[PDB]
RNA sequence: GUCGAAUUUGGGUAUAGGGGCGAAAGACUAAUCGAACCAUCUAGUAGCUGGUUCCUGCCGAAGUUUCCCUCAGGAUAGCAG
RNA sequence: AGAACUGGCGAUGCGGGAUGAACCGAACGUAGAGUUAAGGUGCCGGAAUACACGCUCAUCAGACACCACAAAAGGUGUUAGUUCAUCUAGACAGCCGGACGGUGGCCAUGGAAGUCGGAAUCCGCUAAGGAGUGUGUAACAACUCACCGGCCGAAUGAACUA
RNA sequence: GUGAACAGCCUCUAGUUGAUAGAAUAAUGUAGAUAAGGGAAGUCGGCAAAAUAGAUCCGUAACUUCGGGAUAAGGAUUGGC
RNA sequence: CUCUUAAGGUAGCCAAAUGGAUUAACGAGAUUCCCACUGUCCCUAUCUACUAUCUAGCGAAACCACAGCCAAGGGGGCUUGGCAGAAUCAGCGGGGAAAGAAGACCCUGUUGAGCUUGACUCUAGU
RNA sequence: GCAGUCAAGCGUUCAUAGCGACAUUGCUUUUUGAUUCUUCGAUGUCGGCUCUUCCUAUCAUACCGAAGCAGAAUUCGGUAAGCGUUGGAUUGUUCACCCACUAAUAGGGAGUGAGCUGGGUUUAGACCGUCGUGAGACAGGUUAGUUUUACCCUACUGAUGAAUGUUACCGCAAUAGUAAUUGAACUUAGUACGAGAGGAACAGUUCAUUCGGAUAAUUGGUUUUUGCGGCUGUCUGAUCAGGCAUUGCCGCGAAGCUACCAUCCGCUGGAUUAUGGCUGAACGCCUCUAAGUCAGAAUCCAUGCUAGAACGCGGUGAUU
């Protein structure tokens, strides 16, 4: 009945630049932390036997 | 407030002293605090004092000091 | 509106703000009552609670027998001293404020009430009417 | 306390209205129409 | 950090004071210094007379009294101040654990290193140095 | 009077200190006993007159007679009344001010103007 | 209080209790705070949060500490009954653990309200408040079993019959299936099962009835067996305690009929083994199902066993049966007569 | 608050600037006093706030390196012509 | 956080991201014609309410910085895939019957017979049948399920990925 | 004249009619007051109002340096012929 | 190098009236409490004199980049929307580099001095 | 929080190279409600008088499910902010708690640091205690101490105004707001519920609390009607009759104003949140849901009321 306020969808330029800096920091951290069987023939293929030969 | 001031003066005093009214020293005792001084701070002496002797007969103060000695 | 009163009470002018003194009206031995709260009082900001004739109210015994002192007890007003419009169509007011202590159930404590009792109070508390030797 | 807009009290009043609550207004409107016709005849007579 | 700038007097200009913001083992014989000479401060609420030392052997953990702060890294003047700060070694009364060195001289004290930061919680956990 | 502690010096080798009076709370504190000990200011008590009877429990009758020097009282109500009459204290037309005289009675009991003391325990 | 403590605060399992407490703390207290707020503001916020959680836990524990009967110093009858039912020692240990958890939560809230004042950063106050809430949860986590036991005994203790030992009473006793439950159903309005199987009543039953312008409460008991006062269940011990603690003419029903297949000599042996309990009770034996046996035809050898019941002066072998209720009125009249004759003599003394 | 007194006050005279006076507040000293006013040195001292006036075309960088206990103050390679 | 180098600004206009210290494009004399970038082509706003193939009903989706903290999963809300099993000597579901006998197995006893309490849990016959998955009696009884058999029939079931 | 009084008010000789005004009496303001019942429950706080006020007579306590408290306090009266 | 503790029953030995500082009076000094008292309040209402209102005449002051409708985004003006009809009169104190004021409070001066000392250089006087 | 254990998963041998969700073990002051008469340095101000507005993380009111709910009473959970959420004591301080009423005295934002206020940003006076040879501040405390709107603009509450050929009357309504809330006495009833202890609910009636709009019919208050009568000083020669004493005072005092300090009133239809069902596949069963659909909250929209676009509109009379 009484509609409640919805969160704004605006880009929030400040938040955009902050998310970009946080993404660059997370990428640097994931790069720093990085230092530490074939599927086979799929089923239901009509010509599975032909590939074996 | 006065309790925090009491704990501060007790921790800051090398030798606490406990005055007692001559009219009724047994009723002037601050019991439960002397046990805290005995336990948490054994080094503290907590010597008794008996002021206002003039308001009571001298034999009464003499018996009081003899009992608290 | 309060439990132990027979029937609903019609509105009448208030005249007993909390803390008002009132003379004792019964043989319980209290010399005067000092109101401290009014049961059923309408809560409001900045509004001091006040009572009226026939209302129950807690009150300490400001004077009287020492045994009754140092305790608050329920009390029913028997006189208001403030003008109020009776439905019959004539204003009236008691010579002085008065009341009587009573149990929360409303049963009377003293054997009898001294002095005239307001009709509105006797109609609301049957025990007060039984203990009242003079109605109006 | 029940709200003045509460559906239950409104339905109870609507059920109560069917009887004397409507019959009284009906008889009142009938008497009013009769008095109006009488006032009209009193003017038309003169 | 580690030194709050306490201010005093009707005019808070010099303020002549500092106060530790972290737990400290003041010692059994503290006997608070008189306030006029009191520059550093170690408030009693932050003080602790015990630590939750845990013995790696047997998996047991026991609350035992602290005894002394032996070696605090990062300017061991903090060790003179008794600060623990997640890594300081501390002597502890290990007699409750039943340790007994060879030769029949029963042990009643052993080193222990605090792990949990005192500032973030009131408990003073430590791993026993076997 | 001792709102806060203050440092003091004597001989340069020792520093006196004082703190506001402590009253370890207990269920046995027997409020009226808290009043007889002087811990409470008598001026603020709602009913000074009701504490009067207990002052007779401690002080000997001969001292209260010699001091005031009103005497002949019983139950302490006649005490307060005769004291308010002889002292000139009274409410207008004309009842004695029993409460104000009771305030002075409690103040004298707290200041030691009326001698009193608990009996020391008997010697072994 | 006494007399059916139905006012117990409906204790809840420790998991649901901690959940309700954390929810009430998150909902009632203010939540939003920002790093830019003054450090004193964040400190007062976390202090109010910890104090609210501690006060809520203290209230939740105090309501249980106050609403429980406090079995000790209530009455020997109710004390022995609750001991036979809820294992009195465990019933005390549970509430003692409740009080211990309450004192621990109090000490934790106090130590954390004291430590919190010195926090120099929002993260430190946040970690301190989280540590206090987790200590309170761990204290609640150890209370699960005692809280469930308290919830069970509350569900059982809240439906116990009302009774005042000082008030007039008349106990009933006998072998199972004798019809004592039918006698209670006939003598008073209280409903009780009358099924043929032996122990139709696993617990005490009560039933008020007026007589001589005076109230009376018949009290059926859940059977008794001839065992050497050690091989017995709480039900039989709870019945024996109801007799030992309750004066005023306990009734010892008996049935000579082949139904209730215990030999009448066994009934006399049980009456003799229970004889000492009745030293002041003014025993009134009441044969049951007389219509199907009519002991006037009883063999003289079996009748001699009734003479052994007569060795105690106070016994009276009343006759009664459910099929002829009119005799039950005479039995109730004799019981109330002996009761008044004892009580009036007790009052004049 | 005081109003018979260490009381209030008119005129004259003496105390005049690192001085005078002060029942003492750094209080008064001509609407200015923890040091009054007038004219000269004097357009003092500028670490610094402010401003720095008409037009067009070409070229056109800087925040980086040494040297004083050291911020400060600056000297020095470098950048452009 | 502490060092090196490559770049924009500072000294910088112009087009777009509704605008913006950094984003994308981009070599600033005055104009005409023409061709383009980023960014768009329903209106404000110049340009297709174009084409062809797939998913979305959200009780405030979405056009969001979203290859970043909440982000680990939960939804019987949808679509496409991987793996493991049954099957006209009958796949899932659907309706009916059996679900047996030492036996009411050994320990607690006013009573636990599968189902208030503890350690085992076999043989006998079957197509199968468990000292018993649950409902309910004081116990029993009875109902019901794991699995089989009776009837139509053909694709069906489970775990993960997108 | 009234009045204890050169306390307050009116009048006698004498001196003035000078302060910008006309029309209504909105809100809100400055100054002076009243108010049914409670009488400080408002406020940090009896902040401000109010209450006794002159005179005749009774009477006046603790303390005290014996001088004071003191007009202590609490009480009866005040008109006119 | 030994070595430290007895006091008795309501007022005492007593020192050549008193053993007082817990001191009387006095105070535009500050503080606690009681009687009367009353609109501080319950709960505000009314009256009077003058402003405030229109009018006859005279006639400023502060301030003034320009003038003033708002929501969101912009690391009162710019962007997207809601809107928006001359001129105006009386209350108004929510906002306006609106007056009024903003200071108190934080920091550096190489700059002025009121003061102090076995800080340095001098010095009346002795 | 610290130390440890299994592993649903991850990962070149492979979890035992390493990690690891959900769980779990040992400690933080006593298993007989015993104690807990602990309260321990916030260096920084927070707290209060009038008052508007917004949120749910809902104390109460309204509608529901569960809980050993037989009743009453009570706990949790779902929706729900439409209306309520009180009068005070304590400063030898108040980052607080108590009593009493009420259905309840729930938590938060703009706060209102030029609306006013105490603690306080408290400079110039002084004293006590600390430091320092001294000047002075300081581990402190007390005392007394001038920051003074708007007539400018805008916002809000009221009030005029040329322009619909002129004027006057009666009208419609887009728009913005909106209001009523809570408690309790009869009957049901001493009935269901209970062996008792007590003790329901719905419909039908009747009063009360807070708030809002109105009026002086009656009571109180208010007096410049200076209306009437009286009183003091003084003056007009005395009486009568009159002036001043800043409305001189007193007793009453109409008209007006005004007080829950007096009185009246403040409503009746739909769509919905949680919930309970219908039919009905998805999935040959089932299913309140996928379609449709019924009942239901103080909710939303309406009824009604308030003002009426001064550039929204209609009818009517006169129109020199
Ligand atoms: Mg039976």
């Amino acid at each position: 009945m009484r509609v409640r306020k919805r969160q704004s969808r605006r880009t929030s330029t400040k938040l955009k630049e902050g998310i970009k800096k946080k993404a660059s920091a997370h990428r640097k951290k994931e790069k720093k932390m990085a230092k530490k069987k074939d599927p086979g023939i799929p089923s239901n293929f009509p010509y599975k036997a032909k590939i074996l030969e | 407030r006065i309790w925090n001031e009491l704990y501060k003066v007790i921790d800051s005093s090398d030798v606490v002293i406990h005055v007692l009214d001559a009219r009724d020293p047994l009723g002037t005792r601050c019991k439960s605090v002397e046990e805290y001084m005995k336990k948490e701070t054994p080094h503290k002496h907590l010597i008794y004092v008996l002021n206002k002797c003039d308001l009571v007969p001298t034999w009464v103060a003499a018996a009081w000091v003899k009992h608290l000695s | 509106s309060g439990n132990g009163a027979q029937g609903t009470k019609f509105r009448i002018s208030l005249g007993l703000p909390v803390g008002a003194i009132m003379n004792c009206a019964d043989n319980s031995g209290a010399r005067n009552l000092y109101i401290i709260a009014v049961k059923g009082s309408g809560s409001r900001l900045n509004r001091l609670p006040a009572a009226s004739l026939g209302d129950m109210v807690m009150a300490t015994v400001k004077k009287g027998k020492p045994e009754l002192r140092k305790k608050v007890m329920p009390a029913i007003v028997v006189r208001q001293a403030k003008s109020w419009r009776r439905r019959d169509g004539v204003f009236l007011y008691f010579e002085d404020n008065a009341g009587v202590i009573a149990n929360p159930k409303g049963e009377m404590k003293g054997s009898a009430i001294t002095g005239p009792v307001g009709k509105e109070c006797a109609d609301l508390w049957p025990r007060v009417a039984s203990n009242s030797g003079v109605v109006v | 306390a029940k709200s003045l807009r509460a559906s239950s009290h409104l339905n109870a009043k609507s059920v109560k209205r069917r009887g004397v609550f409507q019959k009284a207004v009906d008889a009142r409107e009938q008497r009013i129409s009769d008095k109006l016709k009488e006032d009209l005849l009193k003017q038309k007579l003169e | 950090e580690m030194f709050k700038v306490i201010k005093t007097g009707k005019s808070r200009s010099k303020s002549w004071k500092r106060m530790i913001t972290k737990h400290t083992f003041v010692g059994e014989g503290f006997t608070r210094r008189p306030v006029k000479m009191e520059r550093i401060i170690r408030p009693s609420a932050l003080r602790q007379k015990k630590a939750n030392v845990t013995h790696p052997e047997l998996g047991v953990t026991v609350f035992l009294p602290i005894l002394a702060v032996k070696k605090n890294p990062q300017s061991p003047m903090y060790t003179q101040l008794g600060v623990l700060t997640k890594g300081t070694i501390i002597e502890v009364n290990v007699s409750e654990l039943g340790m007994v060195t060879a030769g029949g001289k029963v042990v009643w004290g052993k080193y222990a290193q605090v792990t949990n930061e005192p500032d973030r919680d009131g408990c003073v956990n430590a791993v026993l140095l076997v | 009077e001792t709102k806060v502690w203050q440092y003091i010096t004597l001989m340069k080798r020792i520093f006196l200190i004082d703190c506001p009076g402590i009253v370890p709370p207990s269920s046995k504190d027997s409020e009226e006993d808290i009043l007889f000990r002087g811990v409470v200011r008598v001026e603020h008590v709602t009913h000074p007159e009701q504490y009067i009877p207990g002052v007779l429990k401690r002080c000997q009758v001969k001292h209260l007679e010699r001091t005031y020097e009103i005497s002949g009282w019983k139950d302490a109500t006649e005490f307060i009344e005769i004291l308010a009459r002889k002292q000139g204290r009274l409410l207008k037309g004309g009842e004695p001010d029993e409460s104000g005289v009771s305030k002075q009675i409690l103040n004298d009991f707290n200041r030691g103007k009326i001698p009193w003391f608990v009996l020391p325990p008997e010697k072994e | 209080m006494q007399l059916s403590w139905k006012d117990i605060p409906t204790v809840a399992p420790a998991n649901d209790l901690l959940d309700i407490v954390l929810n009430r703390t998150q909902r009632k207290t203010p939540t939003v705070i920002r790093p830019g707020f003054k450090i004193t503001r964040i400190r007062a916020f976390y202090m109010r949060k910890v104090k609210y959680t501690g006060e809520g836990f203290v209230e939740k524990f105090e309501d249980i500490l106050k609403g429980f009967p406090n079995i000790n110093d209530v009455h020997p009858f109710h004390r022995d009954l609750m001991d036979t039912l809820y294992e009195k020692n465990h019933y005390k240990i549970s509430l003692a653990a409740i009080s211990r958890a309450k004192s621990l939560v109090e000490q934790v809230a106090r130590d954390y309200v004291r430590l919190l004042k010195f926090g120099q950063s929002l993260f430190q106050c946040k970690q301190l408040k989280r540590a206090a809430l987790g200590r309170m949860a761990t204290i609640v986590k150890k209370l699960r079993d005692p809280l469930a036991y308290l919830e069970q005994v509350r569900q059982h203790i809240g439906r116990l019959p009302s009774i005042d030992p000082n008030t007039r009473t008349l106990l009933i006793c006998g072998y199972p299936n004798v019809g004592k439950s039918s006698f209670l159903r006939c003598i008073t309005k209280s409903d009780v099962d009358v099924q043929p199987y032996a122990f139709t009543t696993k617990s005490l039953y009560v039933g008020h009835f007026d007589y001589k312008y005076l109230r009376f409460q018949a009290i059926d008991t859940p059977g008794i067996l001839d065992r050497p006062t050690e091989e017995m269940n709480n039900i039989e011990m709870q019945s024996i305690y109801a007799i030992a603690h309750l004066r005023s003419c306990v009734l010892y029903f008996m049935d000579l009929s082949e139904q209730c297949g215990f030999t009448i000599e066994a009934q006399v042996k049980l009456f003799h083994s229970i004889k000492p309990l009745f030293a002041n009770k003014s025993v009134m034996v009441v044969i049951n199902k007389t219509d199907i046996i009519r002991p006037e035809d009883l063999d003289e050898e079996r009748a001699q066993l009734l003479e052994s019941v007569k060795e105690v002066p106070g016994v009276e072998i009343m006759t009664s049966s459910c099929q002829l209720e009119e005799n039950v009125m005479e039995v109730r009249n004799k019981a109330c007569e002996k009761l008044l004759a004892s009580r009036i003599e007790n009052k004049l003394k």
